[PDB]
């Protein structure tokens, strides 16, 4: 059992060498190769760390990224730029990985070393991939700081005339790229950047500031900016279709139903925007005095109605939860 | 009523005011000159990795 228990604990090693790369950047590999060698079984065992550590970028993808929310432009960015960077510590690890004893033991029975091997080669083509993206990547984390920056003041009103720049520069790094991998992929996480950067604006426009201004309804400019939002919003689709004529062919960004998050978020807002217009004219409606023929029995109906319109706000005034969420139904 | 008449001679000389003759042009050479300065610092951010 001693040499067993030996085996054991360079196993127990590996697994703590996989743990650092985890919160250190893999490197599981050196870990697995064994020191100090004298046996075959041994290498086998190195060999199979490798594999796994081979699996693990193929594991990590943009998709995933956007299937639990976040999809923020800058978020994209930094996580091209962090795989990037993964790719290229894991590409000098291969290096370090790929010493001349570690060869030797892949010859000694050798179609796992082949796999592994084609993995890594494979990591070297997708990593000059990353790299391109990751250059890409810096170019929208620049317009993701023009827009992280933003202290949730004003900025639609600027933001919507820089959105056009903003989308003209992505259609240039298309053919700057030119053998950029995933481009069509790569679409879709920017779609992705604008509906998030979008809601986080819709959001600090309305929310509790939305539900305070209905409650007192003393203001109505407030709701005419409400509508000059989602007008943003609506700049933003309205470049996004002019920088496709801008493009000429391969339009992709299936914003149909990848926009649909951002159509029905502005969805749910025109709604709020046709009700809250609504309300403006019912307050009128209580000042009118018409004072013509019958008098009195008329304006107690007036004055019915128009504190028929007040209960429906005290309905929907109190607002438990709601606050316009897009997720809410 | 007479409030009501006042609004409609404001509302006479805020579409006066706020829409003026050619105001999308404007815009639209503002938005020109915006879009020349991004294509030169894209450039300058392409060079740097080259």
């Amino acid at each position: 059992v001693a040499k067993d228990l030996m085996e054991k604990f360079n196993n127990y090693v590996a697994q703590v060498y996989v743990l650092l790369g985890q919160i250190k950047g893999k490197t599981m590999l050196p870990l697995p190769s064994h020191k100090l060698t004298s046996k075959d079984k041994a290498h086998v065992f190195e060999g199979s760390i490798i594999t796994w550590t081979k699996q693990i970028k193929n594991v990590l993808k943009l998709e995933p990224e956007q299937l639990l929310k976040y999809g923020n432009d800058p978020g994209p960015l930094a996580e091209i730029e962090f795989w990037q960077n993964k790719r290229d510590n894991l590409n000098l690890i291969d290096s370090q990985l790929k010493s001349v004893e570690v060869q030797n033991i892949l010859h000694f029975l050798k179609s796992t070393y082949t796999t592994p091997f084609t993995k890594l080669q494979a990591e070297v083509k997708k990593a000059r991939l990353e790299a391109n993206e990751n250059y890409r990547y810096l170019f929208t984390l620049k317009d993701l700081f023009s827009k992280l920056q933003e202290s949730q003041p004003s900025d639609f009103p600027t933001l919507y005339e820089l959105f056009i720049p903003i989308m003209h520069t992505i259609l240039l790094i298309y053919n700057k790229s030119k053998t950029y991998n995933q481009p069509p992929r790569l679409v879709v996480l920017i779609r992705e950047i604008c509906n998030a950067i979008i809601s986080n604006a819709q959001a600090f426009v309305d929310k509790d500031t939305i539900f305070s201004l209905i409650d007192s309804k003393e203001t109505t400019e407030a709701c005419d900016k409400l509508q000059v939002t989602l007008d943003v919003c609506s700049k933003f689709k309205d470049a996004y279709f002019e920088y496709k004529a801008k493009a000429g062919g391969n339009w992709k960004l299936t914003s149909n139903a990848l926009f649909v998050r951002l159509d029905s978020f502005l969805e749910r807002c025109q709604d709020i925007l046709h009700l809250t217009n609504t309300i403006v004219q019912f307050n009128k409606l209580e000042k009118i005095e018409l004072g013509g023929t019958k008098g009195k029995t008329l304006t107690e109906s007036i004055a019915q109605i128009f504190k028929e319109f007040e209960e429906a706000v005290q309905a929907f005034t109190s607002v438990s939860y709601d606050i316009m969420n897009i997720a809410e139904k | 009523l007479e409030t009501i008449k006042k609004q409609q001679e404001l509302a006479k000389r805020q579409v006066q005011k706020d829409m003026g003759s050619q105001k999308e042009k404007w815009e639209k050479k503002k938005l020109e000159m915006i879009e020349t300065a991004e294509a030169s610092f894209h450039e300058n951010l392409a060079k740097n990795p080259v």
